[PDB]
């Protein structure tokens, strides 16, 4: 199916999903499409960080969602 | 400008410019300890080289009372405990996780600008806006300076 993740710039891709894939399979598909490292990625939808572990479906996350990813800055 | 609470008590934006033409950048050291001495720069009168170990401090305070239950101390997956021996060394990297606990601590606004010579987005820890923020400039995915809003704004 079809969801959209909006990044800290503002820029809005799309991605191909299964309700069962995990969070952490999720960031790697935003590294394939986008090359961001994934220990670098924070994915939010509805007010909650979500966790690697859990599934889109253990969140209730169904088709053309909007996550918003939001990176972790180090210096 | 657009800030958007993605979370509560944090905030993203979208503007283009250059830093040039809104800040004043105020470069901080490479040891690197920039994210404290960046901090240090713009809430600590007689701010000094040495003027970064108090923000450490502020930190391990802070960290006591949020870090268990921060949302971005889950990438980081240490123990309250390990993240203080880590945070505590010396030349040891600070970052957003450091803000948003600072944020709360100092009761503060910090503002993250980060540039991919020019700024990309703006990540916002508190409700304040950018003229009573503490506005911090991350460069080159690995490096922090203060930045001081110019005269004329």
């Amino acid at each position: 199916m079809q969801i959209f993740v909006k990044t800290l710039t503002g820029k809005t891709i799309t991605l191909e999903v299964e309700p069962s894939d995990t969070i952490e399979n999720v960031k790697a598909k935003i590294q394939d499409k986008e090359g961001i490292p994934p220990d670098q990625q924070r994915l939010i939808f509805a007010g909650k960080q979500l966790e690697d572990g859990r599934t889109l479906s253990d969140y209730n996350i169904q088709k053309e969602s909007t996550l918003h990813l939001v990176l972790r800055l180090r210096g | 400008l657009d800030w958007t609470q993605v979370i509560a008590g944090q905030y993203v934006s979208n503007p283009r410019f250059n830093i040039s033409d809104y800040f004043e950048i105020v470069r901080q050291p490479g040891d690197g300890n920039c994210f404290y001495h960046s901090i240090a720069e713009l809430t600590m009168p007689n701010k000094t080289d040495h003027s970064y170990h108090y923000i450490k401090r502020l930190t391990e305070s802070a960290a006591r009372k949020y870090y268990q239950e921060e949302p971005e101390a889950r990438l980081v997956g240490l123990s309250l405990e390990d993240y203080l021996k880590r945070m505590l060394s010396d030349n040891e990297w600070g970052s957003t996780l450091e803000a948003s606990m600072l944020a709360k601590e100092m009761g503060i606004t910090i503002i993250i600008w980060t540039v991919a010579d020019e700024v990309e987005a703006g990540i916002k820890f508190g409700d304040g806006d950018v003229f009573t923020a503490v506005n911090l400039l991350h460069s080159g995915q690995t490096h922090f300076d203060a930045l001081r809003i110019l005269p004329q704004f």
